[PDB]
């Protein structure tokens, strides 16, 4: 049932990980 | 399992953390993973199929696999454009922003991680890009 296109979440997506930032690479 | 390159053009992306949804929609994510995206925004969410089911996944927590691409590079300019906060929420971190229904702000820098860097009133922080929309130029 095509209405358009795909619609974001109603909530952000959750801060990047420590990981990620500490070690960027 | 590999044919050679050609017909295959599509945004291969790998995860590094264990993300299991978070409300009635998205899709989950384990470390090691990887997500042929379908579709993409600047929400900071974006669309991906797995060898399963599809779904809505965090950019920020995801990670290139290969795409050449390697996601859209923006950059971060301090003149920055004006936003205006378009929903309500509160600063629960140091980094995050705090600002209301109609509480402007200028935008120092803008990322596809969702929650983009907001000064209001000279104070930089973090605050979702959704949460706030475009408003400034002519």
């Amino acid at each position: 049932g095509p209405l358009g296109s795909k619609q974001p979440p109603s909530n952000p997506p959750p801060r990047p990980p420590a990981e990620a930032r500490k070690k960027p690479s | 399992g590999s044919d050679i390159t050609g017909p295959i053009i599509l945004q291969t992306y790998r995860a590094i953390a264990d993300y299991e949804k978070t409300s009635g929609s998205e899709m989950a994510l384990s470390t090691g993973d990887v997500v042929e995206v379908v579709e993409k925004s600047e929400s900071g969410w974006w669309f991906c199929q797995m060898k399963a089911k599809r779904g809505w996944i965090p950019a920020s927590f995801l990670e290139p696999l290969d795409s050449p691409d390697e996601t859209e590079d923006p950059e971060p300019n301090y003149a920055g454009e004006p936003y205006v906060a378009i929903k309500a929420y509160t600063a629960v971190e140091g980094d995050e922003v705090s600002l209301l229904e109609g509480e402007a702000v200028e935008v120092i820098h803008k990322l596809l991680d969702g929650w983009w860097v907001i000064r209001k009133d000279d104070v930089t922080g973090y605050f979702p890009s959704m949460y706030l929309q475009k408003s400034g130029q002519d």
